[PDB]
């Protein structure tokens, strides 16, 4: 039943006695239900060491991934060109898929193409979905360029995207002078990541492996940044916004912080700002080439040393306190412009920020996830916060990158009982935040499930979730935070202690028993 | 106007090229139109794929046994609680449909085969989740290109663990959208699941007996259902999708009569059980009042004096409880028009909740949908509507900038466009996470959500007051 | 008892059973405690509607205020000043609390004089105090100006500030063409925002009221912005941004964004930026001056009409997206400048989130209470967003200001069930959020309390705090954050969705009772 | 040193004008000091006034008692649960200490007077909190200038509802400090509460039976120091005022012993006890192992050899848990340099819980003590080091940059100046929202506060790698 004048969604509706009385009915009567006796017992056990010990010698079954495939990061970084369609070869259910994940995410339109692939090109090819499918979209959607990727359809079937772009070109499906960049992305190889590396370097080969004899190094004046893999608005913002503070002449190769932020003003916008055709056509003659996140970016410093004859900084991602000084200094001294007062000044309040809270950040335990640079950059700012990661858990990380964190961890007193995983997903992380029970999560949505279990257990064993990462889809607006420089590390100093500040006010908000603890000023 | 519709239509189409031209131009209408066909490169689909279809869709709802992902991370990350399939249940331990269990194919297993992998992955889930009922495994792409044989693992690994494993070759190639998935998953269930009880005589029949057939629980709709007919003094035995289990599915060919609520989707097993077992099936609606006491009646006139006096009385007992949301809501709404685009079943199905409100829906079409949905469909629909199958992102945008409805009602690659553009959408796939809309119960929250969007104050403000 | 390794502070060491047993002890032994039963009987008693009715009869006994004393207002407006200390002629412990109230809301240094007034002044007058007060914090913190406001004492006392000033300049204790600015402020006349006004209209009449025939309104091409008591960082800020992207010339009068938040460097800095004097001595000369918080700023507005000729634009505080339009095309007829398509975007962005936002925050229902212009702009944009302000409450606002939130209330739908309290305190308030409870309560600090005793009734009336306004004691570094313009406008919403997201969350923890509703995408 | 700080002295005087500079020269010592004398003006003074010291201090923490901020609305809402002075109850129906009750004085009330708007207020206060076991009046500021008798309006309506109404008369301007108030909130005590059994002989008393007198429990402080006392073999009767009835109080007159932690603010009423009743009193100490043992042998002394016997039981008890806590944080903070500024007790009191880390107090001083709080001091102090009574705001900074400590602890409004400075800082009074700091379970958590202050990380990043 229903009150007119207060409506109940499924929640709480479905707690009505009725509703109640109905589902112990269906339940006793047709579902063959474990007793819950039993449920009871098999919880118990999936919280302890012993399953643990079995939950980690896994070596076929992935459980609750903490990854996405190549194709997403390679429509990512396509989205970041001025008036670039992605388009990904292959068949179109990925891309319902891809399109509906950054949607969640973002809360915005993502527009990407497919070339709908099916059964008979299998045996055959998707030569013709490549010629009229490119014919199509250029008609239809009016991009000024389009960036193809595949699928692992077309990579199994084994696919030429160079010839099969040649023969849309030769046989006047395109104009031969329309820029049509591409890039592999098998799904079965890496991770999202991964895809945004391959489709970046294939797009900067399009744009100047041709053209290298007229390019002189340093001529332009500029620095190129190329932020890889990036789901938070406020990074590319924080970035383009620290450079010109400095007076800093720069290029960002792949924005897509317009095309992700349109405002709704009565007109959709398919395509909005992104790095120029132009711009990568100039990119060589930059005076050097950053890479914000050089973990996921290895074939592009390749291409980048190799090609355009650039020496890559080896810099950290721009994270935390040390890495954002180092980057501002790396970006000084090759640039020749001076760090301003203003970012001087703006390091100061992070710190200042950082002694005003470091008494309730102290020793605070933390499992954490995502990607490899994303959470070094955590773990290394978590250290400098005086705080311990416990459970680092990166499932597309590799064993350099491992390295790496340790060497991170070994380097202070606060990563003395941290351990880091490689290849190892959320089911796994389940199991660690019950027998090494850490204070919170900081990770992605999918972390919520997580605590779900752990209240289960019991209140006390609860592991409560901060939502930093990607996909975030059970908040809103978070994708326009920073996670990057001074201003990312302030937004994130400010969650952690306000989270842990909330848990507390929780926990001391008890009548009698345990509101003596429940402070006015903290 | 028909005449103005039509000549919407030439106008979008004259964008294309020949090819693509020619084709979509028998995918668009005016109330005549062809379906369930390929669809043209490069020109922005919202059709999935088998996969969706068969794991997202059919298997995935099904709470007690656990669904394998078979191939690259991609697809079970993606669909991973993406489709508000509800259910009662405790997820790691007996229940499983929030989570992501998949074989995570790298480049050695593309190479070598993937059929010891998937060998191992099931002792690993026993051992893991001993409380599971049963497994199924979801073909990706990959897995028929590469040539791997998923039907022996199951029989072999089955027969080894005396468990039910149901290999679906839903691959994503297969097909031209989620709706061949939705066969193979009903051909998957007819093999390997729904005969298991077929020599067992014990379950306690009775005259009453009945099936819901296609409903996914969206919101908690199929229990928003169930509900009623119980009251009506039926037995719901089964649940086929939302909110099952394995034993309900088992149990199905002792009842009476399948109540078919999504077609699309559950036909083919449906027309497989009366076949086979006698079982009469019977399509119904149960979205709005007017749908809901018509299918409500229709579902009593199939048994007795007794259920048919309860009927009257269940009718009798909301009939107040609606009657309170139209005089609420009906007066916010009267005179709106609605264009949808949705799936395979509820294009047309909603439509009478929509005219219940007062509300004309000047515009519909279907993702996936056969020729004998869209006959369906013709009934339903007003006179010199607008039709589109399979619509492209362009289209759709072209024809709601020139039919400029009061609201919309699609997906969630939709939804964004369409709010920029200021008009008022509503996510009529997950709900925008409301619901349930099933029902007595769910038309409360139709209306209430319908006119929250409609009628928000944040319609009148896209315009900045120095932009005029 | 303490484990080393792991040691307990108060929470949870008084949980531990010997603890609760000597406070058991000490309870039944000496403390003569009412039983249980009848604590348990007056506590649900306190929220019933009788209890209410009795609650609102009160004439005498206040309860929980939501408002300070008005010299607190005077030194926040004298900080907003350069190189100018704060000085409260009167006695010493109300400057002890006013620094101390504002360091826990800032975590910052507040630096603020008093001139020590004792028993033996209020016979004979503090001249003396004024005279060696004003010479020992001249020479020992070398101020640029010295701001002078007073306590309750010194008022009752009745000591003429001008004469003791000019005294102390004809005895030659400190020089003459020294700044030495004062007000009025009698703690027991209006509120903490009257005494921010008082000090600006004194600092106003001090470099301008004798020089006025020099003057011409527009010479100097500027806009006069006056911010008004305001705890928020990011407000002043967000004010100075726009009109600087609008490319309007301004002046800022009573600017502490500087002082309030120095960099932790290795000095202290004891003065910071703020409004300078001659910055004061040339605002007649301005085209016009805009108060962004009319409702406190009445003496203010009278002395800019009055003297300086100004015609004060009725606008309301820049709150909300209706208002920050009108403020933005105010600033562009009196300025001549078109706003600039930047703003434009961001308002757009703006009504993107709301669009994108607005089926979670339909229909919600908040008690809320602070200072008269920031509850109504609060007001105004909970309107805009759909939600229902049902108990609106503002200790220290007035009959004309309740007329105005009445009707705009009255313009919308969504103020259908709303009322707006004034002179009434957040015991009153505790009242309403059990009689007529709202889904959440937008407040300062105070509010937790409500909260805890919601929480006590049962959870299911528990009615969580959203932290918004002055003071917040309990959550670090919110004092950063921004509530004016569309950047204020979007925290705000954003602040809103993610409580009740989270608290839908909370609500929906519960494992195969109310997990069903547990999205991962909402 | 020494002699140096002489040096440092007359440097830092030197910006005042002669007036200041010959007080303050007064008021500045090397371990010969005067104290508790009025504040120079505009030379921006940590300290606060009579009605802190009354209602802040010793009346606010008492709990079952409703207490009126008595004048305009400031005072009592800026004192409005700032101080931690923890209890057990349920807070608006029997317990009231974190709520503000207040008079909210308008201009009415200036000019006509507010008695007749207390007497209304008294019959709110009985409607709206039946619970409430007493009342008190907290005079601010203008109530004495003014011309008000609330003690009139006290015995009529205390009278008049069999009520105990408390008026105070710890207006502002009175004294010179916090420290007048903890003295006429004494003299309060005394004439209105402390005598209402003194006829009553129902409380059977115990050979054992002891008050806490001067323990404010800040983050629980007066809890850990009760479980060590009742484990010795004591029973506890009355905690003053730290989660304390006014039964507590009451009581108080048939124990034993008085156990005065707190001198400053209770030595008043404790020498009253002694006139009046001829109860005996003794000051201890319970910051740290050494003072805390110190402590326990002394009080047990006072009683029987069965007591005795209990108190090295408890010591042999925690022996194990404060070694574990020096051997895992000694080494963290030996030799490490300590400067402290704070009330009227804990400037010399916290000392030896310093010493138990083997950190050295380089300089320290009191915003309101007298003279025998000094000659307390003197002792515990070493040669040399820095004394300062009532501290200028300019002093203390002064002295901080030469004698460069490794540590400061003081209150909220020095804390974020020495922040920025680069100086580990940790609250002294509010115990930086941590605690208790009392007891051998209070020293653990001391300790761990003070090492992750001064070894925090972020005191290596103050400067920016390129300046
Ligand atoms: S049409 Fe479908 S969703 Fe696509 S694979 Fe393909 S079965 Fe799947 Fe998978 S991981 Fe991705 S999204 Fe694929 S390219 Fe592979
Ligand atoms: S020295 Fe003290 S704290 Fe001051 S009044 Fe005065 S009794 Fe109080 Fe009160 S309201 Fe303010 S702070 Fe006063 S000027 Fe009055
Ligand atoms: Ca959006
Ligand atoms: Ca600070």
């Amino acid at each position: 039943s229903q009150q007119v004048d207060k409506i109940k969604a499924s929640y709480p509706l479905f707690l009505d006695q009725d509703y109640k009385d109905m589902l112990a009915k269906k339940r006793d009567g047709f579902e063959e239900k474990y007793p819950q006796d039993k449920i009871d017992e098999v919880f118990q056990w999936t919280t302890t060491k012993e399953y643990q010990e079995l939950n980690f010698q896994r070596e076929a079954l992935t459980v609750n991934p903490a990854k996405a495939c190549q194709p997403l990061g390679a429509v990512l970084c396509a989205l970041g060109f001025e008036k670039t369609m992605p388009y990904v070869h292959g068949s179109q259910g990925c891309v319902a898929y891809f399109r509906s994940y950054f949607n969640r995410h973002f809360r915005e339109p993502v527009s990407c193409v497919s070339d709908s692939m099916t059964e008979d090109a299998a045996v055959f090819g998707g030569q013709q979905n490549m010629k009229d499918g490119l014919q199509n979209c250029k008609a239809t959607y009016k991009p000024d360029m389009i960036a193809v990727s595949t699928t692992c359809m077309a990579e199994v079937i084994g696919d030429d995207l160079n010839a099969f772009i040649n023969n849309s070109k030769k046989e006047g499906f395109i104009p031969d002078e329309f820029p049509v960049p591409f890039a592999h992305t098998p799904s079965f190889v890496g991770s999202h990541v991964t895809g945004w590396d391959n489709m970046f370097e294939g797009i900067a080969r399009y744009f100047t492996l041709k053209s290298m004899d007229d390019k002189v190094v340093g001529s332009n004046k500029k620095i190129n940044i190329v932020p890889g893999f990036e789901t938070y608005l406020g990074n590319f913002r924080v970035i383009k916004r620290m450079l010109s503070e400095m007076g800093v002449g720069y290029s960002l190769l792949s924005d897509p912080e317009e095309v992700l932020d349109t405002p709704a003003d009565g007109q959709f916008r398919m395509y909005a700002g992104g790095t120029t055709q132009e711009e990568m056509k100039d990119a060589p003659n930059a005076l050097n080439t950053v890479l914000l996140q050089p973990w996921h970016l290895e074939k592009t410093k390749k291409f980048v040393e190799g090609t355009w004859k650039h020496e890559v900084p080896k810099l950290n991602i721009p994270m935390g306190l040390d890495w954002t000084d180092e980057f501002l200094m790396k970006v000084s001294e090759i640039s020749g412009q001076p760090i301003p007062a203003s970012l001087t000044k703006e390091r100061g309040r992070l710190v200042d920020m950082m002694t005003d809270s470091h008494t309730w950040l102290h020793g605070k335990r933390f499992a954490l996830w995502g990607d490899p640079d994303f959470v070094m950059g955590l773990v290394k700012f978590l250290l400098e916060l005086g705080c311990e990661p416990v459970h680092i858990l990166c499932h597309n990380g590799n064993k350099r990158w491992k390295k790496a964190v340790d060497a991170i961890l070994a380097a202070s007193p606060y990563g003395k009982n941290a351990t880091v995983y490689i290849g190892k997903d959320l089911w796994h992380l389940r199991s660690l935040v019950f027998t090494d029970k850490p204070d919170f999560m900081i990770g992605n949505s999918y972390g919520k499930f997580i605590q779900r279990d752990t209240l289960h257990k019991g209140k006390e064993f609860e592991v409560p979730l901060i939502r930093i990462g990607f996909p975030i889809f059970d908040r809103h607006h978070l994708h326009r935070s920073t996670t990057l420089g001074y201003e990312g590390a302030m937004q994130i100093l400010t969650t952690l202690v306000n989270s842990i500040l909330e848990r507390l006010d929780e926990e001391t908000r008890g009548m009698q028993a345990t509101d003596y603890n429940h402070d006015l000023v903290r | 106007s028909r005449e103005e519709v039509e000549s919407l239509i030439q106008e979008v189409l004259e964008v294309y090229p020949e090819k693509a031209r020619k084709d979509r131009n028998k995918h668009l209408a005016v109330n005549c139109i062809i379906s369930n066909k390929k669809s043209q490169p490069g020109l922005m689909t919202i059709r999935g794929c088998a996969y969706a279809g068969s794991k997202g869709i059919v298997w995935g709802p099904i709470k007690d046994m656990i669904h394998i992902s078979h191939g690259p991370v991609g697809c079970g990350q993606y669909s991973r609680a993406g489709r508000r399939n509800y259910y009662i249940g405790t997820t790691g331990v007996n229940a499983f449909v929030t989570m992501n269990f998949t074989s995570d194919f790298q480049e050695k297993d593309i190479v070598f085969g993937g059929d010891k992998k998937l060998a191992k992955l099931i002792d690993e889930v026993e051992t893991l989740f001993p409380l599971n009922k049963g497994i199924s495994v979801q073909s990706e792409c990959p897995i028929g290109l590469i040539g791997d044989d998923i039907e022996s693992v199951s029989k072999v690994k089955g027969a080894e663990l005396s468990k039910t494993i149901v290999p679906v070759r839903c691959e994503g190639f297969r097909g031209v959208s989620q709706s061949l998935g939705h066969h193979i998953a009903n051909d998957a269930v007819r093999d390997w699941v729904l005969g298991k009880r077929d020599e067992d005589t014990t379950f306690a029949s009775t005259p009453y007996d009945v099936a819901i057939i296609g409903d996914y629980n969206i919101g908690g709709d199929a229990w928003s259902s169930r509900i009623l007919l119980e009251e009506m003094g039926l037995r719901c035995v089964a649940q086929w999708s939302g909110d099952g289990s394995i034993s309900e599915i088992e149990l199905t060919p002792k009842v009476k009569l399948n109540l078919v609520h999504c077609y699309r989707s559950m036909n083919y097993i449906s027309r497989h059980m009366e076949e086979k077992y006698g079982i009469p099936w019977m399509e119904y609606n149960f979205f709005g009042p007017t749908k809901t006491i018509e299918s409500l009646r229709a579902i009593a006139a199939k048994f007795d004096e007794s259920i048919q006096k309860k009927c009257e009385e269940v009718i009798a007992k909301y009939k107040p409880e609606w009657e309170a949301v139209v005089a609420k809501y009906r007066p916010r709404l009267e005179g709106k028009r609605v264009m949808l685009y949705i799936g395979g079943l509820r294009p047309r199905h909603v439509i009478g909740a929509y005219e219940d409100l007062g509300m004309e829906v000047v515009g519909t079409g279907y993702e996936f949908a056969h020729n004998d949905d869209y006959d369906r469909t013709m009934k339903e629909m007003g006179d010199s509507t607008l039709l589109y199958d399979d619509v492209t992102g362009y289209e759709f945008e072209e024809f709601v900038k020139r039919i400029k409805p009061d609201l919309i009602g699609s997906g969630i690659k939709e939804k964004f466009i369409f709010q920029k553009m200021g008009i008022p959408f509503r996510e009529m796939h997950s709900w925008d996470y409301s619901g349930p809309y099933h029902g007595f119960d769910g038309f409360a929250i139709f209306a209430r959500d319908m006119d929250m969007t409609l009628n928000n104050p944040c319609w009148k403000k896209l315009q900045a007051p120095w932009e005029a």
